[PDB]
């Protein structure tokens, strides 16, 4: 080991670096291998050079033991994590240091495809939730933001999204199989126990890893933590595998760049932010991509999380992230607050990939819902609060948005057939309270099996093999189509004969308590 | 022999798909099948309809998945996945090759109904399948209805009258 | 003769300064150093001199990897960038470089990039028109050859619809190429629109193409994003003076030309005057916009996407921006859902040649007149939603029909979608088109009804959709007359 | 750790710590941030808000006060805590005018153990 000089300052997490007599250059972005002991080390980055003779680094770890005086040596490298698919069941640290709980290296910083190692978007990623997969869909390279105040339901959006997609890719082959990458920046180091005990709850830790900046680590640190998990993605793109990946969040990682910035004093700008901080994000997302079949078909996509106060918009990253992103999702606190959740607001909610990400069964229902939803705007704006408006619009309307609502991420097939039911009229005599539980009777019951109605063939909602038909033909193929009306017609009338007249004669105290928690359970089971 | 084949931009794309076929069919497992079309594409070799098809031959004639056994395997979704991704994704259509496949395993499986479903959508696309399949199919729907197997057991159950969040099972 | 070699003496970002031995390059002189080092080819230009052998210089790739005083060569001039019909069809990069893997580009000569705008004697100030052959364009607001123009258009409203279209026409009508440039471009929009530029045949790759293509990446530094417009026009110039012709210079949102040069300036530390733009706002806008003027040798119109931030006009990128433009094709989502397409909404757009010192006299008062109908059918619209349509008058129920044919009739098809949709395009001209809504507002064609003037062009065009449907509609007689009669 | 006690943190409070730094980052020469903090508060303040958690030894039930100056969340030093806490209870002048006490808008606070599952279901 030959050094390259000793500090000289630091300040906090930042440093500073004397060169030796033997004048010796170093490279941009490297990393510098501080000797803070004997045996530890701690890493860190080169981020300005000066013209005396000086370094101003950034200190990614073991920030404590740092001393003025201390040996500074270099590695002539960038800096890079391991990678390969030996790591989609551990968390880890930016460096690619496994965190505990309860070869091949790949570059942090890589160019993003050309145009030409691209491809248009064409396969749908099912968050599992009917509001995203209908009117504002997320294809496969589509990087599509989340938005929204505190605690509205953004990471259980992008963390519901990864649920989904683990009763598929046990399934399905190993190619097609969208795996993911959490990513948190200056979270709570809590919340990251919590994700893991989750995704092992529902067995998705073995297609889905985490990166973990927590609030107590370096801010250089925090700074990388996306790019060390867009890396992970990368080799999957190259390997043909899709991959997702998810940040939470990136308003956190742009004070971690203001932070480093300031005190290595690079120009400040608007909001004290430098200049390349919309370069910083554009760094980063444009590695998203849906590749091309010369590039093995892969893809990564994006689920950037920013986190907006009092509704602004305004601000200058939000601006920026809207500025990149193909598509947003605007998430409110109005709404998360009057029942209504995913609390999206779907006018300013937005995917440019319309409908090329969606499936042949769903172009159909969710261009339906556009043209139900539009119309229903323009009429639940105008109207009073105290109106009583019948309508095929507003009925079908209010029904869907009650359906919207749901706990967890849902399979296809059940979230096809409970809106079909609805853009068709059938969920038109049940009560707007009582939609939910319609629907629970129809995807995991099944009535008509029960009554003794079985004048369909194959056409029922226990196999859930079936909507690899429903995928490839469509519900309006002729096969499909009087199957599911008369799915939908007999369990309407069983429902609205059996027990939606029950449920009205329940006037009591404890009986309508007792539906009522039936009810707000169904909105979560389903 | 091989007609010409362009992708999007325009550039020449081979076609010579060969020697990956044999790479799948030598496929011990039908996990690494699908690894194996990502080497295809990358080599600018894309797959042909009679790729996809030894592919869905091995989905249907290996034994599992990956060498370890795996939660929720199915053979089924794999196949029809393949069809997606041929038809939506690339472009091309499968033939009655590929749809003879997809219902001899829904015949061993046992899974009556979805054959039915295939019988209803190879006659619609315009396929003539193999009668030896209806009549198994049928054989297996019979044989299920004797035995209540027709549907199964908890939906036949009584539901409660009572609305209790514990009575439904939620 | 040899070159000059210089020295690398720090590295902040992708601002690099470089030190000499002798005369230090002039500003804006591109300095180059071989891909060995870093690993890839690397140009910087020379922006702000610190000292009589230092030049801070702006990077247009990363700088990563890059050693301290590492050998840096002069090029002896600026941006030498590829020009002529070999530049069709492709794609190129601030530098020059083709990124669409399509071979080598064989040009014979290569022009730099930072040049002059042209002399006052070089203008020609009789402002003329271009005959875009869109009808609703022409009427109402008549691109000026050597103008600037504002697309006001969001996702589905057929911009790049009409991109594609503008295109077309201006290489058969008026016999000239065009040129995009994407300024802070989404890389998947590249591709689609890329590849729609191979299904409507705007670049037959096998064939003459007519649009050259100038992505500047998101993915890229600002010290590229700020240098792209030059290159595209740069590629325009040699057709406007040495082919001696008009040209389109289409421009992806000018928001992020303004926005790149606000992060070089504050990377160089020069204090940002007001929200946050670069104080150099106005000159690095004008610098731009002045070589887009028209001249004795041709021309140079400039179709430029605007972003409004906050949708505030008063903000200075687009204020700035609105000073130096001529016309605002805006674009609405509701015309478009109303089957319109173009979906332009003539009212709130607006126009500077709209004037008989400009433009002939026939066609400013057929404009004018059609402005007053549509806009008292607006204020009609706004009265039979409330009252009803029995409540006008006999004399404004007949503007109420015309108005509705008048928009109807601006509704044209495009000879791009001619594929995708099936219908044929059609290139109307500009004076057939003024005697056409002269017809349509003196009452002389009012027989006919609304929808045979829906998706066509010009009046001798829809008179033949007038029969079929007349046509059509006596045969659906015959046969319901002779099917219930034969019963 | 030692004791393995249960613990009550209680501090007033968390924005006087930010701003006792805000008053020095100038002499020490860190370029001040937007509305004139330091660039270093989300780190500052997050190697203090971690030490602050439960263990397997013990478990410290903190609580916090925070200033709002101005009444405006959208300060950096409010904003910042929000995610290094549970239960980020709000108070608003609107409801203390009212004669409502304790001044709490239920709208704009939510805790995080307001679940189905880990409280009563007649409580959610
Ligand atoms: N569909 C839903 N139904 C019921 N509750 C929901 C739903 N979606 C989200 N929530 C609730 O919202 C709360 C916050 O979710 P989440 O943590 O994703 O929000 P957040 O905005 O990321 O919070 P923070 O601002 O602290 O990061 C959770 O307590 C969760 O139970
Ligand atoms: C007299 O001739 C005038 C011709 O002017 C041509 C240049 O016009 C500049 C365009 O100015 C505007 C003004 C307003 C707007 C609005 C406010 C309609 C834009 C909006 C709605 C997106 C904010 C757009 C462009
Ligand atoms: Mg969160």
């Amino acid at each position: 080991k030959q050094k390259i000089g000793f500090v000289h300052g630091i300040d906090g997490t930042i440093a500073t670096i004397a060169p030796a007599a033997s004048k010796v250059t170093v490279p941009y972005n490297t990393v510098l291998e501080i000797a803070v002991s004997a045996t530890n080390i701690a890493n860190a980055l080169v981020f300005n050079l000066e013209k005396d003779g000086s370094i101003g680094v950034i200190l990614l770890d073991n920030i404590s033991e740092v001393r003025s005086g201390q040996d500074v040596y270099a590695t002539g490298s960038l800096l890079k994590i391991p990678v390969g698919f030996h790591m989609l069941g551990k968390i880890i640290n930016p460096l690619g240091k496994e965190i505990p709980t309860g070869t091949k290296l790949g570059l942090v910083e890589e160019m993003a495809p050309n145009i030409v190692s691209r491809q248009p978007v064409n396969y749908n990623l099912l968050t599992g939730y009917k509001v995203i997969d209908t009117l504002i869909p997320v294809g496969r390279g589509q990087r599509e933001l989340i938005l929204g105040d505190r605690q509205t339901g953004k990471t259980s959006i992008a963390l519901s999204t990864i649920l989904n997609q683990t009763k598929v890719n046990n399934e399905i082959l190993s190619k097609n199989n969208v795996l993911s990458v959490y990513v948190s920046i200056g979270q709570r180091c809590s919340n990251v126990a919590r994700i893991h005990r989750l995704l092992t709850e529902y067995d998705a830790m073995k297609y889905c890893t985490i990166v973990a900046a927590t609030a107590a680590d370096p801010a250089g640190l925090q700074y990388l933590a996306p790019y060390a998990g867009t890396t992970l993605g990368e080799e999957f793109r190259n390997s043909g595998r899709h991959i997702l990946l998810v940040y939470d969040d990136l308003s956190k990682q742009a004070v971690s760049y203001r932070q480093i910035s300031l005190l290595l004093r690079r120009p400040p700008g608007r909001e004290a932010y430098p200049g390349d901080v919309f370069y910083l994000h554009s760094r980063l997302l444009e590695r998203s991509a849906m590749m091309s079949p010369q590039k093995g078909s892969g893809s990564l996509t994006s689920l950037p999380i920013v986190e907006t106060l009092s509704n602004d918009v305004t601000a200058y990253i939000v601006t920026n992230v809207i500025s990149i992103t193909d598509g947003q999702i605007y998430l409110d606190a109005k709404l998360f607050t009057g029942g209504q959740r995913p609390a999206v607001n779907i006018g300013l909610s937005v995917s440019r990939v319309g409908s090329s990400a969606q499936n042949k069964a769903m172009k159909k229902v969710g261009g339906a819902l556009k043209m139900l939803m539009g119309e229903y705007r323009k009429m639940a704006g105008e109207q009073t609060s105290g109106s009583q408006n019948v309508s095929p619009v507003m009925i079908r309307g209010a029904r869907c948005l009650q359906l919207f609502n749901q706990k967890g991420p849902s399979y296809f097939m059940d979230a096809i057939v409970a809106l079909y039911a609805v853009t068709n009229g059938y969920m038109d005599d049940v009560k707007l309270q009582y939609s939910k539980f319609y629907e629970f009777l129809l995807l995991n019951k099944d009535l008509p099996v029960l009554y003794g109605q079985v004048n369909n063939k194959y056409f029922y909602m226990y196999n859930k093999n079936l909507n690899y038909f429903i995928r490839y033909f469509g519900l309006n193929h002729e096969i499909l189509e009087p199957e599911l009306k008369k799915y939908i017609e007999i369990h309407t009338n069983l429902f609205l004969d059996n027990y939606q007249s029950r449920m009205n004669e329940l006037k009591s105290d404890e009986d309508l308590v007792q539906l009522k928690n039936l009810l707000y359970a169904c909105k979560r089971t389903v | 022999a091989g007609g010409k084949r362009y992708d999007l931009f325009g550039y020449e794309v081979s076609v010579a798909t060969g020697p990956f076929i044999e790479e799948i069919k030598k496929a011990q497992f039908y996990d690494d099948a699908g690894e194996v079309i990502v080497k295809m594409n990358l080599a600018n070799t894309p797959p042909d309809l009679q790729t996809y098809n030894a592919v869905l031959e091995r989905i249907l004639n290996c034994k599992s998945k990956r060498s370890q056994p795996v939660k929720g395997e199915n053979k089924f979704a794999a196949m029809m996945d393949i069809l997606e991704e041929m038809d939506a994704r690339s472009g091309i259509k499968p033939n009655a090759e590929s749809w003879g496949y997809v219902l001899k395993e829904l015949v061993q499986a046992g899974d009556f109904r979805l054959g039915w479903v295939c019988i209803a959508g190879m006659k619609s696309l315009g396929i003539t399948p193999d009668q030896a399949l209806v009549d198994a199919n049928e054989a297996n729907a019979a044989k299920a209805k004797a035995a209540g197997t027709d549907f199964p057991a908890y939906l036949k159950k009584a539901a409660p009258e009572s609305f209790d969040t514990k009575a439904w099972g939620i | 003769d040899v070159k000059q070699v210089g020295y690398v003496q720090q590295i902040i970002g992708a601002v690099v300064d470089v030190t000499f031995t002798d005369s230090v390059p002039p500003v804006l002189t591109a300095l180059t150093v071989d891909a060995k080092e870093t690993g890839t080819l690397l140009t910087m230009e020379i922006v702000q001199h610190l000292d009589t052998k230092t030049a801070r210089c702006i990077c247009m790739s990363s700088t990563d990897m890059l050693r301290l005083r590492t050998p840096v060569v002069n090029t002896g001039s600026q941006i030498t960038v590829p020009v002529g019909e070999a530049t069709l069809g492709r794609i190129f990069n601030v530098m020059g470089d083709a990124i669409d893997q399509r071979g080598p580009v064989k040009n014979k000569v290569r022009w730099p990039i930072h040049r002059k705008a042209p002399t006052l004697a070089e203008q020609s100030g009789k402002d003329e028109v271009l005959v875009t052959g869109i009808k609703v364009i022409d009427l109402i607001l008549p691109y000026c050859k050597g103008g600037k123009i504002g697309l006001f258009g969001g996702a589905g409203v057929g911009k790049t619809v009409i991109i594609m279209e503008l295109i077309n026409n201006v290489a058969k009508g008026h016999g000239g190429y065009s040129v995009f440039a994407g300024v802070g471009e989404r890389t998947r929009e590249g591709t689609d629109l890329y590849l729609e530029m191979m299904g409507s045949k705007v670049i037959d790759l096998q064939g003459d193409s007519k649009c050259v293509l100038v992505y500047g990446q998101m993915n890229e530094p600002p010290g590229a994003r700020a240098r792209v417009a030059q290159t595209a026009l740069t590629m325009a110039e040699y057709f406007r003076d040495e082919a001696g012709q008009d040209v389109l210079l289409f421009v992806d949102n000018v928001f992020r030309f303004t926005q790149a040069n606000s992060e070089v300036s504050a990377l160089l530390g020069r204090i940002p005057a007001a929200v946050g733009y670069q104080p150099t706002l106005a000159e690095d806008l004008g610098m731009l916009q002045e070589r887009i003027t028209s001249t004795v040798k041709g021309s140079i119109t400039s179709v430029q996407a605007v972003y409004v931030p906050a949708d505030d006009i008063t903000d200075p990128a687009p204020a700035t921006t609105f000073s130096h433009l001529d016309a605002t094709t805006v674009l609405s989502r509701s015309v478009a859902e109303a089957g319109i397409y173009p979906a332009v909404e003539p009212l709130e757009c607006a126009s500077r040649i709209m004037d008989p010192d400009a433009i002939d006299v026939n066609h400013y008062n057929v404009a004018m007149d059609i402005v007053e109908m549509l806009t008292k059918y607006k204020e009609l619209q706004d009265i039979i939603a409330v009252l009803g349509i029995d409540e006008l008058s006999e004399e404004d129920k007949l503007i109420v029909d015309r108005a509705r044919k008048v928009a109807k009739f601006m509704s044209q098809p495009f000879a791009v979608a001619e594929v995708f949709t099936g219908m044929k395009g059609y290139y109307v001209q500009l004076e057939d088109c003024v005697s056409d809504f002269g017809s349509l507002l003196m009452g002389q064609c009012d027989n006919i009804p609304e929808m045979a003037f829906y998706m066509v062009g010009g009046l001798d065009s829809v008179k033949e959709k007038a029969a079929k449907m007349a046509a059509e509609a006596a045969a659906m007689r015959e046969r319901a007359r002779k099917a219930a009669e034969a019963k």
